[PDB]
């Protein structure tokens, strides 16, 4: 190719700069970086960005055209760029440039206090800036060696402390943090100041409520969080893990009201004071609504004689659980065609099988045992409800057998349309179906491992591509046989045009 | 009057206590030692886990742990303190920070609280114990350390601390043998009582004939076959006395020589 | 007539090699990195045990001993030709020299030899590369780490050396499974073989999918249910290869940290 040549890229600078290599503007102004591009054909320009996806200063910003314009700069549209430059004849051409937006924050001042002999306040000045700052203290006049200054480690810059070692009595005056950029693109120098007095404390709080606190659902709970304490007047703040406080619940302001409270909203309420001295005081309460949920029982046949199944001469185990906030308050109850137990039917509280779970054994199983077996969880004078689960045992019950019906093995579906799995369990009771998958480790369409139903259905609104694969059913080891899960497997194909 | 008067010496120093007269005390300890200037008396000597308590029981937070802001302004004002070296504070306050700074999980405000613990703890109690045993071994008189890496928690003190300052003494005193007093209120267990009958024979034993081994035998008794051997500066073998006792060597060396070798040296000869 | 000119560099560095152009290397690698300047690959990187065998191997006595005259001297060459910094270079010597310094049986000189072959060990591979792996997983690069503690020691090689620079090259590449080779002498074992294997699986699972653990199984294999998991700053999970391999945390943290925090610290900003 005789007059056909490789592209050439040049960047130059526009728009607002101040004062090599790197376009240094302040932070609010407007970048204007222009590629200049020779060669034959006449190649394509692209700006782009080159930053850690998952981290500080990062934008997916791929813009065609021989201008970058950023208006109204920002720190973290500030980072690399490169200039790629292309026409097909040879190798691309790329220039780099660095953005390297400046600017200032408004700095921060707290203070700490502190044999015997001499007592000492330590004033800390901390300010986000690029550049990296200059700090200056001053008492109404610039302060040296004369008390100790200097920038402590696990701080890059951003960080100095004022040290009085021995506060005497003058020292008791307004201290000011005056940090300066080097007035670099034309950035002012910026203060912020404290009154030093010898009243001058950290905050102190003083909560109106337990350090647990338990509650029925309904119930109107409200925490006073008093200050006890502060020089300057601490600023007092409440906040709830998991989640945000509301619905249901205001923030007067100290005074945390939750009105009708659900059992959602258990968990932490911390009071916080700050006032930039010392350490902020936290109180902290959690607050446990009462609940009971999810009440199931299991049948385990003899497991030393290794059976799976009700046989007269075994023992015969029947549990109970149910789901509850104050778990170590529940109080199981076992009634039998009415409520009886000593002799051959006895009463264990605490096995292996899940936390707090009562179970009967019925040692030599007999024709007189075959009866609905009634567990009845409480708590103890709750105005909750009592939550109950029947299990009828005769000799119609049996472990479960699980299969797929007919030919449903492969059940093949267009894409987009909803799909429904099937399988058929057998046994009584019947468990409920835990569907998986096999072929890889994903989740579902409700976003976990695994689903739960009764009707052996598993249905699909709108079956992905991404679902075509092998599926796993089997029992439930609760509500029924606590016995090796029976298993059986379906294929999905979600067809989907060429 | 002379008792009530409010006299406040420099902090970790002393104002009224014992003074180099020349007479009494013929020179600086430290010379004393250093150039063997002593006679050759059996030695026993050791310090606790957790000496320092008080060092940082003052500036924990309602969590238990120790901000990276305080633990800076600990050691500054322990540099200050000890080291009131005009030129040079700082690189030695950077040093000793790194040095006491636990770089696996260095982010952990608890772990910060015990490295700052062990900090005082290696200054004013390891290190020169260390330097006293080195010194009387080295110049021939026999010597013995111990470290106590146990105690008995009463309500008072906080769940997290260590053996700290004095913890040794009920042991030593057989406390625990005449169940919880007016003084020592802690419900001492079985293993208290078991631990102090062996730190009384061990004690004894030294009384009476110079070896903690003799002549009376640890007689379940874990240090039924745990001989105490004497202290080296070759070998520093120490005893460790605890639930679990056993003969170690070199303790906490790394850190003592921080102290012993590498400071001395930061000061610029 | 250009490659047979004597052109020395400066110790530890190079004359003619990769320069900072601006075009194909932007800026200098540390700032690229430190400010996120580069894209989000997927990395593995790990450095071996005793990578500076040769930076000792000639000041090593008869005795397989390093003097402390000679420890002396290598780290005064270590510390001027580094840290060429005028003013402080004392402090610096006399600070490295005490944490490369074994207290507990410091009078060793074979104990010297290993902590020395250290000390460059981690300054030229081991700070480097935990400082790219922290600074790549930090700004979102899937990273992976492993230090590789194994090889096969020939005739021709100190008894005493651990796993050295360029030693993992013959794993990496399935020698062992073709037995000796003339570039790669060494009666490779069974476990050599074994290791190969496992190594070249796990290179190659990365290169599929960018798991080391994906799609081909570990298949006595004493990998078997050995996940590698990824690494980040904060547990800095990293990979030990060896006959008895398993996922460790934070490699050397305490020696990495020093050249990475301290010591630029020491510079006087
Ligand atoms: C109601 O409560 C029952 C517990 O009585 C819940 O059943 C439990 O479900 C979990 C997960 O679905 C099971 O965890 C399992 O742990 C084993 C550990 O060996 C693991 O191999 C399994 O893959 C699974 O992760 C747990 O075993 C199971 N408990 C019993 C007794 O079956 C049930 O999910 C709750 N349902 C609702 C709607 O609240
Ligand atoms: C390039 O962008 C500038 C402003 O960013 C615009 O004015 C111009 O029309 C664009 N031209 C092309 C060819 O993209
Ligand atoms: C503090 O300063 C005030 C002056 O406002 C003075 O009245 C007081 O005695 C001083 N001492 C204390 C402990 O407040
Ligand atoms: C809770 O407050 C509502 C109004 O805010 C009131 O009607 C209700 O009776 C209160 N219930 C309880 C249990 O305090
Ligand atoms: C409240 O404090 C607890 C510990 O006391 C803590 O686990 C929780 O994260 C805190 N919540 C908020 C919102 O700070
Ligand atoms: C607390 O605040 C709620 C609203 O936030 C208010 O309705 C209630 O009357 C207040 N009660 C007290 C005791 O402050
Ligand atoms: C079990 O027996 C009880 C006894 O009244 C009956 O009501 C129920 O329908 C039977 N079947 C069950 C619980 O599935």
């Amino acid at each position: 190719q005789g007059v056909y040549a490789p592209a050439q890229a040049q960047i130059i600078h526009a728009g607002q700069a101040c004062v090599e290599r790197v376009y240094t503007i302040r932070e609010g102004d407007t970048l204007v970086l222009q590629c200049l591009v020779t060669g034959h054909p006449r190649p394509q320009v692209r700006w782009t960005k080159t930053a850690g996806s998952a981290s500080d200063k990062f934008q997916e910003t791929s813009v065609l055209n021989e201008t970058l314009r950023i208006e109204k700069i920002q720190r973290l549209q500030g980072g690399r760029y490169y200039c790629k430059a292309e026409n097909g004849v040879g190798v691309p051409a790329i220039k780099s440039i660095r953005v390297d937006v400046q600017y200032l924050d408004e700095p921060v001042l707290t203070v700490h206090q502190t044999f015997y002999q001499e007592k000492t306040v330590f004033l800390r000045c901390t300010v986000n800036s690029n550049p990296p700052a200059r700090f200056i203290w001053k008492r109404g006049a610039e302060t040296l060696s004369h008390v100790d200054i200097y920038e402590p480690l696990y701080t890059q810059g951003e960080t100095k402390v004022l040290k009085l070692k021995n506060l005497r009595p003058q020292d008791y005056a307004s201290y000011t943090c005056q940090v300066s950029v080097r007035n670099v693109c034309s950035i002012p120098d910026k203060s912020i100041t404290f009154q030093l007095t010898n009243t001058t404390a950290p905050p102190a709080l003083k909560l109106s409520v337990n350090e647990t606190l338990v509650v029925n659902p309904g119930d109107n709970v409200t925490m006073q969080c008093s200050l006890t304490g502060g020089d300057p007047q601490p600023e007092v703040l409440w906040s709830h893990s998991p989640g945000p406080l509301p619905p249901n619940s205001l923030v007067q302001g100290g005074n945390l009201t939750i009105w009708r409270i659900r059992v959602e909203d258990s968990g932490y309420y911390n009071c916080t004071a700050i006032n930039n001295v010392g350490n902020p005081a936290k109180k902290t309460v959690n607050l446990l609504v009462r609940s009971m949920k999810n009440a199931t029982f299991q049948i385990t046949p003899d497991v030393i004689k290794e059976s799976e199944t009700i046989q007269l001469g075994q023992d015969l185990k029947l549990s109970c659980h149910v789901d509850a906030v104050p778990q170590e308050k529940v109080v199981y109850s076992w009634y039998k065609n009415g409520k009886p137990s000593d002799r051959l039917l006895i009463t264990r509280n605490d096995p292996e099988l899940p936390p707090v779970t009562c179970s009967l054994e019925i040692i030599d199983l007999r024709f007189s045992d075959y009866g609905t077996y009634l567990c009845v969880a409480t708590f103890q004078g709750a105005p909750i409800p009592d939550l109950s689960v029947e299990v009828n045992i005769s000799s119609e019950t049996v472990p479960p057998t699980i299969s797929v019906p007919k030919g449903q093995s492969t059940i093949t579906v267009r894409e987009g349309s909803r799909a429904e799995l099937q399988c058929e369990v057998r046994g009584k009771p019947k468990p409920p179906i835990i569907w998986s998958r096999v072929d890889k480790e994903t989740p579902m369409p409700s976003g976990t491992m695994t689903v739960e139903t009764y009707d052996g259905k598993l249905r699909l609104e709108s079956v992905s591509r991404d679902m075509s694969g092998t599926y796993k059913c089997q029992t439930a080891r609760y509500n029924g046989f606590n016995i090796r899960p029976r298993e059986a497997l379906v294929q999905l194909n979600v067809q989907f045009p060429p | 009057e002379l008792v009530d008067q409010d006299i406040q010496p420099a902090r970790y120093h002393i104002a009224f206590g014992p003074v180099i007269d020349g007479d009494v005390i013929p020179d600086d300890p430290q010379i004393l030692m250093e150039q063997g200037e002593f006679l050759n008396y059996d030695i026993m000597l050791g310090v606790n886990q957790g000496e320092g308590l008080k060092f940082v029981e003052n500036i924990v937070d309602s969590d238990d742990g120790i901000s990276a802001s305080d633990f800076d302004f600990a050691v500054s004002n322990f540099v200050d303190n000890l080291y009131g070296y005009p030129e040079g504070k700082d690189v030695l306050r950077e040093t000793i920070k790194f040095m006491y700074t636990d770089w696996a999980d260095r982010h952990n405000p608890e772990t910060r609280r015990k490295t700052l613990l062990a900090l005082f703890t290696d200054h004013q109690w390891v290190a020169p114990a260390v330097a006293t045993a080195d010194l009387h071994s080295n110049f021939g008189s026999p010597t013995y350390f111990y470290a106590f890496y146990h105690h008995c928690q009463t309500d008072q003190v906080p769940a997290w601390a260590d053996a700290a300052h004095g913890d040794e003494v009920p042991y030593v005193l057989g406390i625990p043998m005449i169940g919880p007093t007016e003084l020592f209120p802690c419900n001492f267990s079985k293993n208290d009582v078991m631990l102090s009958a062996v730190v009384m024979t061990y004690w004894t034993n030294f009384a009476k004939t110079g070896d903690p081994n003799q002549p009376v035998p640890q007689d379940p008794n874990r240090f039924e076959e745990v001989a105490w051997t004497r202290y080296s500066q070759k070998d520093q073998l120490y005893l460790h006395i605890g639930l679990k006792p056993r003969v170690k060597e070199h303790y906490r060396a790394n850190k003592v020589n921080l102290w012993l070798e590498l400071v001395p040296h930061l000061h610029n000869l």
